[PDB]
């Protein structure tokens, strides 16, 4: 009864280090969008 | 160069795959021994797609057969052409999941499907360029719904970009053959909806009607069933083997019907389908070849075209044609049956043609049609998983095995924000 | 004697038997969340090819735009 | 991340070829 | 793919009497254990050329296994699977149980691990008793038990003779059945009852049978059994196992009750004329006339239905006769089961069996359903029991064999427990 | 490689005489020292070397020294259906009885025997060319059997010494007994075989008698039943230097691979399967429950429950045609079993010999023909409880002086009677220490 909650505490641990994935995830799409959009308008623009 | 995997799940997909490859062994040439004995060489020309060579012609298929009662395996292996199979794949348990999916998601595919896939990784990797996966299985049981949907997921995550045709046997309500059918339909298309790339629905019912109307049978067994399912197993994957005067690839498929990416069920023909009787009797043109694949009571769904609207059709010819011919018969279709046909895509119809038809037949075709009629005939699933679940029967047999009810409650939200799309789409 | 001893192995027995229940169902929900980390993986790995093809497009747009 | 890397190597090797053309 | 058979009291021992005699002919295994894989479920290969079956016959009194020892099948069972005790338990719940199942239940025990040990793929297990006698009652629930609480995670089919309401052998049935019933209801998984009466009943109408004694009963029971497990021992068109069977019938953990019927059970002078088809075979497994436990299936709404065809049976006709049965409106089936049929087909005839007036025959149909009409049952049962308890009736020899006042309390409001989940699920 | 016997005592001799029919039967030799005429041969002309020698023509002898005090068994022999088999001379018998006096048997009559019983062991001896141990069969509840057994053990050790010694040797029931005056012969036994005979094999009757009443389905069994399994067992040991053995063990592996400490040789026996005629053919003999049966403590020849103690080491000699993949897995059953325990000091240990001769039958016996069958010899340390119980019964004689007399009345003193309570007393201290 108390070893499935060691595993649920195990558990707790891999969801706190999901958190941090979402965050790593997070920053790296918005600065590739960013970064991807203003390089495109830039390649767009100074051949014209 | 094209490849196609082939794996038959459960006892429904083990019984269709079987015949399937009794089939295209004959449409290619080979005893049941292995050998080859036929006539010419465009047989041999492209065998490549579903064969492999062993050292002395023995030519085996790209088949993978999986269950987990070694009973369909033996039996697979006592019937004809059971000897062309490689040994080293029959992949099978001893428990058999019992209609459970509990027992055919969560038990025995925890560890059977570890296996499952070191066979397909080695069929995978055996070829040089991928094309897709082959899946035969039935939603409706209970071994081939979770082990199933569990290996095209597992697929899915593995391989990204080669795209999976699956060919279910949706259980449609007016054959009864088990109980907990809408329990076992619902959870696996909550994932067959997401994963797979397209889903051939088919159906007893609908079997069944054709073999009495258009057969002429008066006994028909199971084995006029799956011989006329592989006419469509056989005929979506044509254009691969046999040169065309117009191609039709897996994914020129997949491009010209799937209109949005929720949408990848698929009602299924097969042309021309005749009595021993009337075949004399009957000629055979390319208008009556439309005219009898268009024709309602032919498709093998349980789903009225009439009922629906045909987002996107497709024909598959086969034996020499006339292009000219074919796309006026279908303009002409897509003329007068201005109503069905979706008005926001001109020309709904894609055709293709083929240099080489089934054997003894000097022409055919096969019909893929996208049709919005197919929410009834999933409705008709989702009201009878629900009518069971309100008063919680059958229900502890999955509960006390690790499923809680969220998943049963998100499988309905997904059945029903799918008729949505159908519906707003209609 | 019997009677105490037979009084004694029904407390004990009755005794020796649900929030475990509920536990478990905290455990396997979790393992659905952690199916949703290897959603996050392959959303991360989407983005990374999506990545890999706007590098490739921009690169050739680039070349056009010298080339123009 | 090492992931980002991947596509950071396919980047710097588009432009040393690039740079070796303009050489 | 395995399971293995235990026989209890005279009942079960004669029940299982003649179900072996019906397996070993439809086998062609010899009854000295010779041929001249399918027995690999219920005979086991033993040295060369020798099969033995995995059955253990058990009971206190001694002669009825001494019956088996000097009849026909002498050097068929192992010599030691005919497990006899010293006294009869005297149809005392409370003797059988306590006083004399200690000494011999472990033995029975450890001869059930050997079998097992021996098997492989074991699916479960079927055992045979009434719940109307002591021994069979008493010894039943202490086993049952021990098997629940040791193996745990088997399948345990229980074919129970259960006693009728107004032919009645015994005279304290009435306390039997509801201390048996007590375990019963939460040790097995399937409990498949049946009734003399409805099966004398059976004999009358169908077989013109006006002296039914117990051999065709046991020969009957024996075909059931035979037809339920031929979906293992052989190969159909679609099959059913243990698994199948018990997950697709029972519909909450404490509803597990079974109405068996059978077809077509014709003599030979109505078999050769009378013709047979599964559109008319179906039906008459529904009708009352012949449904093997007394009971009435119009008052009840069916839950769930599990049909067999052994014999020739193409998968379309059932269907055809599935939709033609669904189409009447005299029976009524659950609101909530939209469909509530599970079918299973076979590829081998009935085997007739010499020395009875069972018909040979194309194909037959083994009907096995759970339908709350049993409500009844168990509510005249308890009844009657009420009626014998009101003054405390009998209750000494229980007294003193060991057995308090308030355990049958206990075990009648149990069963009123079960009246009302009858009731509430029908509802 | 031939082996020698000694058979003393009453029990002895009858263990022989039930024993070397075994022998004449698996090596088919005639019961009067032939071979039949025609070709009746299993295969080879050596596989009776360890036991008879030709002749000049045809005319065997067994290597057996059949020594007894008391002339009633040893005529019984003499006038049995062995005449024209046995030696005339290696069958000694003396003059008197020894009367379950461990003082008569060892200094009075003992001392006029010995010395004729050693020159027909050295006759022997020198007529054998590879020499490879005794098999001593004896009772130490009696007379000959504890007393001159034991001078002819001490006697043999001063002599041959290196050469290995295997002593089959019956001990008293905890409850089931015949003789009166039984601790005494066997604690004044237990101290002489301590120390010289190599590897101690231990027997009951009692222990036998239940075995007998749970497996052959005999409720009235006898010595003439005990005597027929006992020889089962011993050729079960000796059948490796017969037979071609695939994985065989000579008779220095017990003593290599069984006897971590000199001290420490007393060992249980099991045999399996004990089954006759009726359920033989009903059951399935595999080498899966075959050796389970072997190792649950309800077939053991020694009264004593394995439970209390932890199984040191194992040896376990098959017959018949088995293949080596099941015994080893059969093994990993055991390793993984609960109920037995090991101590933690001894990683592997178990030796399992292999042979490829299937056990033999005996018209009229109990046991049927069978494929394969297993002996299970293991050094365990739940028979320092034996030796226990057999003190405490002797300590309620002793205190009281009974049956002293008759013991002083010849050269023995007190002082070795309270020699050997002390040497039991090591011995049970020896066997608790290894403990855990
Ligand atoms: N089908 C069938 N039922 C039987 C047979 N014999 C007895 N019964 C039923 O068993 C019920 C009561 O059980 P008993 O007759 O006492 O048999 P038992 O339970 O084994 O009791 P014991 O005599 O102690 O062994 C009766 O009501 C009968 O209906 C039989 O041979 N065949
Ligand atoms: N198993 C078995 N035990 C025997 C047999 N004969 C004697 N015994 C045992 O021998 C024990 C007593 O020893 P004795 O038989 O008298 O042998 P002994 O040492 O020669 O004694 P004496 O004849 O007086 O010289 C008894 O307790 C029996 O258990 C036999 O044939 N089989
Ligand atoms: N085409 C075809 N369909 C079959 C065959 N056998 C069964 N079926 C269908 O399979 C459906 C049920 O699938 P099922 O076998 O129970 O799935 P499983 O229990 O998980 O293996 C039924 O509706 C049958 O109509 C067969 O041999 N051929
Ligand atoms: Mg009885
Ligand atoms: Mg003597």
């Amino acid at each position: 009864r108390e070893a499935l909650q060691r595993e649920g505490d195990d558990l707790d641990g891999r969801i706190r280090v999901a958190e941090k994935e979402v965050a790593a995830l997070e920053a790296t799409l918005a600065q590739l969008m960013a970064v991807n959009t203003n390089f495109a308008a830039s390649y767009k623009k100074v051949g014209s | 160069m094209r490849e196609i995997v082939h794996i038959q799940g459960g006892q429904c997909g083990n019984q269709i795959g079987a015949k399937f490859w009794e089939v295209v062994s004959d449409e290619h040439g080979i005893d049941p021994t292995g050998t080859y004995h036929g006539d010419s060489d465009l047989q041999l020309e492209r065998i490549n797609v579903y064969f492999n060579e062993a050292t002395g012609g023995r030519y085996v298929p790209r088949a993978i057969l999986m269950d987990l009662e070694p009973g369909t395996m033996d039996s697979v292996r006592s019937g004809p052409y059971g000897q062309i199979f490689r040994p080293d794949n029959f992949v099978f348990g001893q428990t058999g999941a019992g209609n459970n999916w509990a027992k055919g998601h969560y038990t025995e595919g925890a560890e059977l499907i570890d296996s499952v896939l070191d066979v397909v990784r080695k069929e995978a990797e055996s070829c040089d360029c991928l094309q897709g996966f082959q899946v035969c299985h039935s939603l409706g049981g209970g071994t081939g719904s979770g082990m199933g949907t569990l290996l095209i997921s597992k697929i899915r995550e593995e391989y990204p970009d080669r795209m999976m045709l699956t060919f279910s046997v949706v259980p449609s309500p007016k054959v009864s053959d088990t109980v907990v059918e809408p329990y076992n339909a619902t959870l696996s298309v909550h994932q067959l909806v997401e994963n797979a790339d397209e889903c051939m629905v088919l159906d007893n019912e609908a079997l069944y009607d054709i073999c009495f109307r258009t057969l002429k049978l008066t006994t028909p067994t199971f084995g006029d069933l799956n011989h006329l399912i592989s006419a469509v197993m056989s005929g979506i994957t044509c254009c691969l083997r046999f040169p065309g005067q117009l191609n039709a690839d897996l994914r020129k498929l997949a491009v010209n019907l799937i209109p949005f990416p929720r949408l990848h069920f698929f009602m299924v023909g097969f042309t021309p389908l005749t009595s021993r009787g009337s075949q004399q009797y009957r000629a055979l043109t390319v208008p009556e070849l439309t005219q009898q694949m268009w024709d309602a009571k032919n498709m093998m769904c349980a789903a009225d075209p009439r009922h629906g609207r045909y987002l996107t059709a497709s024909a598959l010819f086969r034996g020499r044609m006339s292009t000219k011919e074919v796309d006026e018969q279908m303009l002409n279709v897509q003329n007068k049956n201005s109503s069905y046909f979706v008005e926001w895509i001109p020309n709904n119809v894609k055709s293709s043609v083929c240099d080489i038809p089934p054997k003894g037949l000097k022409m055919s075709a096969t019909f893929i049609g996208n049709s919005t009629a197919i929410q009834e005939m999933f409705k008709r699933v989702s009201e009878q998983f629900t009518a069971m679940f309100r008063r919680k029967a059958f229900l502890h047999w999955y509960t006390g095995e690790g499923m809680d009810e969220m998943e049963f409650t998100e499988a309905e939200s997904n059945m029903n924000d799918l008729v949505s799309e159908y519906q707003q789409y209609q | 004697l019997w009677e105490r001893k037979i009084q004694l192995e029904k407390e004990m027995q009755e005794v020796l038997d649900d929030v475990v229940a509920e536990m478990k169902k905290e455990i396997h929900r979790m393992t659905l969340r952690h199916t949703e980390l290897m959603r996050l993986q392959e959303k991360l790995v989407s983005d990374m090819e999506k990545a890999l093809t706007k590098r490739e497009i921009i690169s050739v747009k680039g070349r056009a735009t010298a080339a123009k | 991340h090492p992931l980002l890397r991947r596509a950071q190597e396919a980047l710097k090797v588009q432009f040393e070829a690039n740079r070796t053309r303009l050489q | 793919r395995e399971v293995i058979s235990i026989h209890i009291g005279q009942a079960g021992i004669q029940v299982g009497n003649a179900c072996w005699e019906l397996y070993c002919l439809e086998h062609g295994i010899q009854p000295d254990g010779q041929m001249p894989d399918a027995f690999n479920t219920f005979f086991s290969e033993t040295g060369a050329g020798k099969h033995v079956p995995r059955c253990i016959f058990l009971d206190l009194e001694p002669t009825v296994v001494d019956e088996v020892r000097t009849g026909t099948y002498r050097q068929l069972f192992h010599p030691e699977q005919l497990i006899s005790g010293k006294e009869d338990a005297a149809n005392n719940f409370a003797r059988g149980h306590y006083t004399i199942g200690k000494e011999i239940v472990d033995l029975a025990l450890d001869r059930i691990r050997k079998l097992a040990d021996n098997c492989t793929g074991l699916q479960g297990f079927l055992v045979f008793n009434a719940v109307g006698g002591g021994t069979g009652s008493g010894l039943g629930s202490l086993l049952l038990e021990r098997l629940s609480v040791d193996y745990g995670k088997k399948s345990k089919l229980g074919f129970t003779v259960y006693p009728s309401p107004q032919v009645s052998t015994a005279v304290v049935e009435p306390y039997n059945s509801v201390l048996s019933t007590h375990s019963l209801l939460e040790h097995t998984d399937v409990a498949v009852m049946l009734d003399n009466e409805a099966i004398y009943d059976i004999c009358r109408r169908s077989l013109d049978i006006e002296r039914p004694t117990y051999t065709n009963l046991n020969r009957l029971i024996a075909q059931v059994i035979s037809s339920l497990t031929a979906s293992l021992r052989f190969d159909g068109a679609l099959n059913v196992d243990i698994t199948e069977f018990q997950t697709n019938l029972v519909p909450y953990p404490r509803i597990h009750f079974m109405l068996s019927s059978y077809a077509p059970i014709i003599s030979a002078e109505k078999a050769y004329h009378e013709q047979l088809s599964v559109a008319e075979i179906t039906n008459a497994a529904f009708e009352p006339a012949s449904m093997m436990v007394k009971c009435d299936p119009r008052h009840g709404k069916y839950m769930a239905c599990c049909l067999m065809y052994r014999g020739d049976v193409v998968p379309k006709d059932v269907n055809a006769s599935v939709a033609t049965i669904k189409t009447k409106r005299t029976i009524q089936f659950v609101d909530w089961c939209p469909t509530g049929f599970k079918c299973g087909i076979n590829y081998q005839p009935p085997t007739v069996v010499p020395g009875g007036d069972l018909a040979k025959v194309q194909r037959a149909v083994c009907m096995i359903s759970n339908s709350t009409a049993i409500g009844e049952i168990f509510s005249r049962l308890d009844h009657k029991f009420d009626l014998m308890y009101a003054k405390r009736a009998f209750v000494h020899w229980y007294v003193g064999e060991g057995m308090e006042e308030g355990e049958f309390s206990e075990a009648r409001e149990d069963l009123a427990a079960l009246e009302k989940d009858f009731e509430e699920v029908g509802a």
